[PDB]
């Protein structure tokens, strides 16, 4: 009887060291997915950040995300803060910003840009 | 008792053994085809989302 | 920062809230009282006080302390009394000249009339550091410091300017940390909130094999450092004794007593008796005194430090766990806190809830048990360390059927009784097998009996033969004496041997308050071969009275060896215990032949 | 999360960078290779912390608990030995055979660690007393037989020293018989002739003697004893002999 | 000067923000009777307040206000015995002023002083199955738990009354070497039992040593809530001032109860279960942080309440929570009071937690451990031989049925029977308990030492 | 905009009303903390949102704002087995990662895949007295009534510790046609119980088969209340993208109670009796509406939750409202758990709604349930002749009621006592169950077909 209990304890302990190696394995399955999930926002946070030096050819995608940032606040006095390579684009382009938000919102249209 | 205690490295030769050459081809499938998520990526962070 | 707005009831309300958070706690007007503002609405905040408001008039300053309501972990700890708020009864004896807290009077969070010695660790300049590493030691005691400087947890960074070893303040600075730039100043004392849990390495099961110096209550059930058990109470009916016998019996690094609710007479016999008792750790420089921690409130002081002082002591003993010692926390009562979270939910305007109760002391009561536990250090060092929590329940609703002694003991997964018949007959603790269970005894018996045990079959045999001589003592009582079986008297009289030998326990001597596992196991073991031995020359033919005139001086000496030193094998091993196998079989041998 | 694998990380390179300044732990480096390449290279927590929640490091907290803890009692077993230091493959010998058992909350070695840890630094604020004295060599000797013979392998006479130096730091100030018949005891079950050659001063053995001649001296009220007693005192060096020649003449 | 209104009996007057809380006014109004009161709570232009003399019949633009900018205390002095005096520390003699010399509050703690000091120093007060049984010492409580089938303000007239007079013979027994004051509350009493208590604590010569604390209950809750509170403050400052032993009473705390009960009618604070406010525990807190051993303990102050349930029910937090702060608890029986005995206390149900705590040696009996404990395990076995003796009949008694039987008839009406201007101590009642206890034989005596048994038969 | 206050566990900032229900949101704290939560009230310049971390501690001014503007919704995908996470779905709990394929909103259901017939397959657990009293379905639930003293956590980790051996026999049955899943969510637990359960599950040999979901009392109510819908929302997504009968447990009900009956005072809703509010109808019967076949014919959903009594009483509204919303329960009771037979489930005040569909003749046998039904009344038969046994002796016991205590103890003491790891079949206990079941006589059993009594006895 207490070496059928003893065989017992055994066969439960080799199921849990047989739990542990497949834990292990989803754990290096995990540590390889991060990895390539990592490995590409890496490469679209490279890619946005490369075409975001740009000057001439940002400020119609600075003024379509001006514009869609405008309809979630709804007012005609609107802040916007920028980097100091970006505030001459939108102090250059805060007429296109403010037509093109009024042609999208008629209940509060933009009056005037502010650049902090 | 002995047969399932012996040797600690036993648990990481059982799981490289499992997935060790395969992990490659996940890897390699996901890095070659990153690039066509790559651009509609980013060109929905330059379109309005 | 803010005025007084209105002023309705116990409650004051400021107004001018413009950032101020709903969790910290400030004092309002210039006497500095005790509050926290409980919730906001709008500008003005809502902010409870725990003590009489004369005094306030609209248009008072209200300053806040800048952080949240907790208890500050600083060294000399040991051998003073405080409160949970962090208010020191030795200072107002001082000053005030007297114990209660008086109106208007403020006192510091650690006594800044002691300092310690502060010694460098292993921590270099330019070495890194991180949450729960030991980055020194600070003397706590003039025998032997336990108090381990540490760091706060949630944080790291790189030690740029290390102090040298010397004696220093607990407000002065002793070390500085580098981490994005200019981070802070450190010192001694650091800050902690009571309603947050500490951290910790990672949490596993309850199996540390720790005594807590109940030679019955250990014999019956095997006693773990990190598990969760409930003890009944009846206000002073047995429990003040069982908690001062197993706070001074105790063998631990620390110990934590906690008085929430108390009448206050205990308080003051807890901290007088301490002194005056002997600590079996080989020291004597006060170690009752000096080897626990002492944080009691009383009847007639403010509820948010009788209801944070539980809070304040669990987070005590989660310092104490983190910093790589075993520590057993003993709080009596949680009634006293379930009770003033009612009074607090009550005058704040809390709505009502089942038998007079809040719906938090449901999630209160689970969070509290689940706040202590046995779990590895949080740290670099990877320490051992652990935390048991003995808590004390009794009515405050009418009757012991309340949600809190329900909730209590379905959330524990152990139960202790206390017998009013045994309290009254000297025995401490009182407890049964029939009124008593402990699932957590597997793992104690499998890590004790991994190491030399014999509890487990002593433990079952003994548990079934009290249970066995109970339903028997009912039957020899009703029915007599001339009509049972021989071997239900020879399981009565064992029982009735093991029972006075081992519940018989108040503290008489040293030899009474702290006894060895190997010791019990082997009274537990010569009494189960007694029973054994006394059944099978019962069963193979013979008299009760052959056998019990035949033992003589064998069970007069059996009871008599509890009195005498356990250093008798090689330093905790019963040598007489041993020999008495050879003539219990002889006299089994002779009384059947 | 995160702040914990890079304290561990970091902890377990300045650990093991602090346990041995000579690079002799090749065996224990090779495993920790991976944690101290972070180490070696100058990189700040946050890139760190940023490398691990990304999957470019480990941020394993249960096998980083498990060898800081390791490494722990390793440090402490190397440093509690001052100074006697044991050879570079008892430790990497010791340190695999710590490495093959998972349990580190029920192994002797810890426990043993501790207890000699507990009774080392119970004799730093102890008064030089006769016992403090006898506990301080048997925690010399227990010292000199752990580090010569490791912590890996049981002995019996690292338990029966541990054995005898936790029953004499459980004695008090009032059994300075049992304390003194227990090191007459323990003096002559030991096997070697001089336990105390080359590990303690000869002040402490002269110290030790006369406190054995000392306390046998105001004991008996003979001119013969005392003459013949009053001539062991001028032994600097404790031997089986002296302890057996003082107990044959009382 | 301009009241918006009334609801209940908190009055809601529109002042300025410039009066404290619990500060005083005095409404003048337009009939010539000027009325004193505490300001209950202070706003942005707005309070609640409630007057000491009555609640009603003031003009809503006609009434002045004016604040007198001082907060609610009373005076404490040695002079204070000897006077009657009201629930808002005012006389009623129509004599002398207070005359006090310190300014002590009377709505909050003033020092808070509370020694740590254990339970020890017994002292009597004049009941010998209380003082015996269940004797409480200085520091410790013990409340007195009655229904509304007993005159439980007429033993509590009859508890300070007989208190004082036990002093003189305790004083050679070195139980008391100081001056000896009684602290006398009335809360919710008429004026016939505050006369006759009075005439009767007058008339046995013990009205020169206590205080005379009388409240009508046709005044406000908030005095006869604050009437305690004076009482208290009194007792601690005389009992820590003067050095010497002081004992409060304070009757009835029903009347208080339903007092809480009525108030808070008009805020966002609600009642618990059973009608009562959810803050009964820090009201009960509150009058008991002022009581006990105080710094430097050369005097004491005893705290002896006297609660009357009005239904019975053990489903009220009043009795529960005032027996659940202090340590034991004495119950009254209505069916010794029907039959003649005064006072009807029974010390079957009745125990004493640190009742070892309180008796030593040099200021207690040796035997009055052991004889309670005999006596009230021989009134024990007296009911449980008085209730088989019913159904065993006469002719089938057994003889300890019997024995017990007459001993707990005649220790009922030798032991608890007491007179209501006689005083007797502990000492009488100890060899008074001697003589119900000498019938049993020494076989059957055996819960005292040999010797004392002995010497005391 | 900013937060205007706080008023319990629910936050009541002022904002736009562009946000939804249930939308979430993300407010940002002066000290580096950002919380997520979703938006329970929406109103005109206003919003009150409970949110997952923390409690307390919220700026009113120096706080800012930020509109996330999408839906509550829980990551699943066919991965989520073999993973450790928090009860928000976190993994910070050194488990696997959280990401997920699918992304599916809940507002009470995913897709609404209610099943549209009765459930003909029975899953085994590995007790004769579970299993044969109550004949559980692929799609019916079955709870486990516990009281507080009873070992809840032994008998629900013995349930699901004997799935992966009884369900290799049952398959070759026709009891089950896929692999079977775990999906185990904590609430309110100790970190012993979860401990334990996580060392049973990973001994057992599931842990690369089952979910674990740690949630603990010092966390938020929202959280704990939210991760059983997120973990029945994993259990049902994966049974119905996988189609595999998965069986999820969820204890304890009492912190999901807790939970949702924390949060009653602190807003302008009016709770129910008890305390509880009015709405926990819906919110017990959302757990059970998620809960039987799905799509496709070849998945189901299993629910065996565990509830544990706060107060050891049978008339509460959880025990009564949640078991009112199941088909069936498994009493436990304390007097068979004392005597010390395993488990202690009775089987007397338990049934089982579907236990006719459950049984078939292709994976039971036919007389299962003639010989469960009168098992079930010799069992009460036997509990009441053994209560009038046992209190009218042996003078006047009926000849029936020995036969009756006889097949009780016999039945109790043989068929209720099993092991935490012995297999049993139905067929095994069904043909031991007739042998115990043939000591009563042939007049005395009606409740059976004449053709099933001939056959066999």
């Amino acid at each position: 009887g207490n070496f059928k209990s003893k065989l017992k304890k055994a066969m439960l302990s080799q199921q849990i060291t047989k739990s542990t190696i497949a834990n292990k394995m989803r754990l290096k399955v995990l540590s390889a997915r991060e990895q390539s999930l990592d490995g590409i926002f890496e490469e679209t946070k490279e890619k946005l950040s490369g075409i975001a030096n740009n000057r001439d050819e940002y400020k119609p995608i600075l003024q379509s995300l001006i514009v869609e940032a405008l309809l979630k606040l709804l007012e005609p006095k609107a802040i916007v803060k920028a980097l100091e390579r970006d505030v001459d684009l939108i102090e250059s382009m805060k007429d296109d910003i403010m037509r093109e938000y009024g042609e999208k919102a008629q209940r509060a249209p933009l009056e005037e840009i502010v650049i902090s | 008792e002995q047969k399932n205690a012996g040797g600690v490295g036993e648990l990481e030769k059982k799981a490289e053994a499992g997935v060790q050459g395969e992990l490659a081809e996940i890897k390699k499938i996901a890095e070659k085809k990153k690039d066509d998520v790559v651009k509609i990526l980013i060109e929905t962070v330059i379109k309005p989302s | 920062y803010g005025a007084i707005y209105s002023v309705s009831g116990p409650v004051v309300i400021a107004e001018n809230m413009i950032g101020c958070a709903m969790y910290e706690l400030v004092k309002v007007g210039h006497d500095n009282l005790v509050g926290e503002v409980i919730r906001i609405d709008g500008d003005k905040a809502t902010i409870q006080v725990y003590e009489e408001t004369a005094g306030l008039t609209v248009g008072d300053p209200v300053l806040r302390t800048g952080k949240p309501l907790s208890v500050e972990l600083g060294p000399g700890l040991m051998e003073t009394i405080y409160d949970g708020i962090q208010r020191p009864l030795k200072a107002i004896k001082e000053e005030s000249q007297s114990i209660y807290i008086p109106r208007g009077i403020d006192t510091p969070a650690l006594d800044r009339t002691i300092k310690w010695q502060f010694t460098p660790g292993k921590f270099q300049v330019g070495d890194h550091i991180s949450g729960g590493d030991i980055y020194g030691s600070v003397f706590e005691n003039s025998l032997i410091s336990s108090h381990k400087i540490l760091l706060p947890p949630r944080s790291r960074g790189t030690i740029t300017w290390i102090a040298p070893a010397g004696e220093y303040t607990l407000d002065e600075k002793i070390l500085e940390v580098e981490f994005d730039g200019k981070k802070s100043d450190f010192t001694l004392y650091h800050t902690w909130p009571v309603r947050v849990p500490r951290p910790v390495t990672e949490k596993l099961s309850a199996d540390y094999p720790l005594l807590t110096g109940q030679r019955v209550l250990d014999a019956l059930f095997p006693c773990v450092q990190g598990g969760t058990t409930c003890i009944p109470g009846a206000f002073g009916c047995g429990k003040t004794v069982i908690s001062q016998s197993l706070s001074k019996y105790s063998n631990s690094d620390a110990i934590i007593y906690v008085g929430c609710g108390e009448r206050g007479n205990e308080m003051a016999e807890v901290l007088m008796e301490f002194p005056e008792l002997y600590t079996e750790m080989s020291g004597t420089k006060e170690p009752i005194m000096k080897r626990t921690t002492l944080v009691a409130n009383t009847s007639n002081m403010p509820v948010a430090a009788r209801e944070a002082s539980i809070y304040t002591g669990i987070t005590l003993a989660e310092y104490f766990r983190d910093q790589g010692k075993n520590v057993s926390m003993i709080a009596d009562s949680s009634s006293r806190w379930a009770e003033a979270l009612r009074e607090i939910s009550g005058r704040l305007g809390e709505m009502p809830a089942d038998q007079g109760f809040p719906a938090y002391l449901g999630a209160k009561l689970a969070s509290f048990y689940e706040r202590a536990g046995k779990a590895v250090a949080l740290g670099s060092p990877d320490r051992t360390g652990s935390v048991s929590i003995v808590a004390a329940v009794s009515p405050a609703g009418g009757d012991f059927s309340d949600p809190v002694t329900t909730a209590t003991l379905g959330i524990t997964q152990v139960f202790w009784g206390l017998d009013k018949k045994l309290a009254q007959r000297k025995h401490f603790p009182s407890i049964n097998t029939s009124v008593s269970y402990s699932k957590y005894t597997n793992v104690l018996n499998k890590f004790y009996d991994s190491n030399y045990p014999e509890f487990p079959v002593l433990r079952d045999r003994m548990k079934e033969i009290l249970s066995n001589a109970e339903e028997l003592e009912q039957v020899v009582q009703l029915v007599g004496k001339s009509a049972l079986s021989d071997s239900d008297k020879i399981t009565l009289d064992v029982a009735t041997l093991i029972k006075e030998d081992f519940l018989q326990q108040n503290g008489y001597s040293t030899y009474d308050a702290f006894c060895p596992i190997w010791k019990t196991f082997d009274m537990m073991r010569a009494f189960i071969s007694y029973h054994d031995e006394a059944q099978k020359a019962v069963a193979n033919g013979a008299n009760w009275s052959k056998l019990a005139d035949s033992t003589g001086d064998v069970k007069h000496a059996v009871s008599s060896s509890k009195f005498f030193e356990p250093s008798r094998g090689e330093k905790e091993v019963h040598g007489e215990f041993e020999k008495l196998l050879s003539t219990m079989q002889e006299r089994f041998a002779e009384s059947t032949d | 999360y995160h702040s914990q694998v890079v304290g561990k990380i970091g902890y377990i390179a300045r650990c093991m960078q602090t346990i041995d300044p000579e690079n002799n732990l090749k065996k224990i480096r090779e495993d920790y290779q991976d944690v101290l390449i972070w180490a070696e290279k100058n990189y700040r927590f946050e890139e760190i912390l940023e490398a691990s929640k990304s999957g470019k490091c480990p941020n394993d907290l249960d096998a980083l608990s498990r060898r800081s803890l390791i490494l722990l009692e390793l440090l402490r077993l190397v440093s509690s030995i001052s100074p006697f230091k044991m050879k570079l493959d008892l430790i990497e010998s010791q340190y695999e055979k710590m490495k093959q058992h998972v349990n580190l909350w029920k192994s002797d070695y810890h426990v043993k660690l501790n207890q000699l840890n507990q009774l080392t630094d119970y004799l730093k604020n102890a008064a030089p007393t006769p016992k403090n004295n006898f506990l301080r060599a048997m925690t010399s000797v227990l010292q000199m037989q752990i580090a010569q013979y490791g912590i890996t392998e049981d002995n019996e006479g690292i338990n029966q020293l541990f054995k005898l130096g936790l029953h004499l730091l459980a004695m008090a100030n009032e059994k300075i018989d049992e304390q003194y018949h227990l090191f007459k005891g323990y003096v002559k079950d030991q096997p070697e002739e001089s336990p105390f050659e080359g590990i303690l001063p000869a002040e402490d053995q002269k110290i030790l003697v006369k406190t054995m001649i000392d306390y046998a001296m105001p004991k008996l009220s003979s001119k013969v004893l005392q003459d013949k007693l009053s001539a062991l005192s001028s032994s600097d060096v404790l031997t089986k002999t002296l302890l057996d020649s003082i107990d044959r003449i009382v | 000067n301009t009241v918006s209104g009334v609801n209940g009996p908190l009055v809601i007057l529109e002042k300025v923000k410039f009066p404290r809380y619990n500060e005083i006014v005095n409404l003048t109004l337009p009939d010539g009777t000027v009325r004193q009161g505490q300001v209950l709570e202070i706003r942005g232009d707005r309070a609640i307040v409630q007057v000491f003399e009555g609640t009603s019949g003031i003009d809503v633009k006609k009434t002045t206000v004016e604040f007198t900018g001082e907060s609610l205390r009373i005076p404490v002095s040695e002079d204070m015995l000897g006077r009657i005096f009201d629930g808002s520390g005012r006389p009623i003699d129509n004599g002398p002023k207070v005359f006090a010399e310190d300014y002590l509050d009377i709505n909050g703690s003033p020092i808070n002083p509370y020694a740590r000091i254990y339970p020890e120093e017994m002292i009597s007060t004049g009941v010998s199955a209380i003082d015996t049984m269940n004797s409480i010492a200085r520091g410790q409580k013990i409340p007195i738990f009655s229904a509304s089938g007993l005159p439980h303000n007429e033993i509590a007239a009859q508890i300070c009354r007989q208190a004082g007079l036990v002093r003189p013979t305790k004083d050679v027994h070195d139980g008391h070497e100081e001056n000896f004051s009684i602290v006398f509350a009335a809360m919710g009493v008429n004026l016939e039992t505050a006369r006759f208590f009075k005439q009767d604590f007058e008339e046995n010569g013990s009205l020169e040593r206590t205080s005379l604390f009388l409240n009508l209950a046709n005044d406000p809750t908030i005095e006869r809530i604050i009437t305690p509170r004076l009482a208290l403050t009194t007792a601690e400052y005389l009992a820590y001032q003067t050095e010497r032993h002081v004992l409060t009473i304070l009757t009835d705390m029903s009347s208080y109860a339903d007092a809480l009960r009525e108030v808070s009618a008009a805020r966002e604070e609600v009642p618990g279960r059973r009608g009562y406010p959810g803050y009964m525990y820090t009201d009960l807190s509150t009058i008991y942080e002022r009581a006990g051993r105080v710094e430097g303990r050369n005097g004491s102050i005893t705290q002896i309440p006297i609660l009357t349930m009005p239904n019975d029910d053990i489903t009220h937090p009043i009795p529960d929570l005032t027996g659940y702060i202090t340590e034991g608890q004495i119950f009254v029986d209505r069916q010794l009071h029907n039959k003649g005995i005064y006072p009807p206390i029974n010390v079957l149900p009745s125990l004493s937690r640190l009742m070892k705590s309180a008796i030593g040696e040099g200021m207690t009996r040796k035997d009055h451990g052991d004889v309670s404990n005999q006596l009230y395990a021989k009134y024990a076995i007296g009911k449980d031989a008085a209730a088989m003796k019913a159904v065993v009949g006469e002719e089938a008694l057994s003889i300890e049925d019997k024995l017990s039987l007459e001993f707990l008839e005649k220790f009922e009406k030798t032991f608890i029977t007491q007179g209501a201007y006689e005083d007797r101590t502990v000492f009488e009642s100890l060899d008074q308990a001697w003589s119900l206890l000498r019938i049993y034989p020494k076989e059957m005596l055996n819960r005292i030492s040999p010797k004392i048994l002995d010497e005391f038969y």
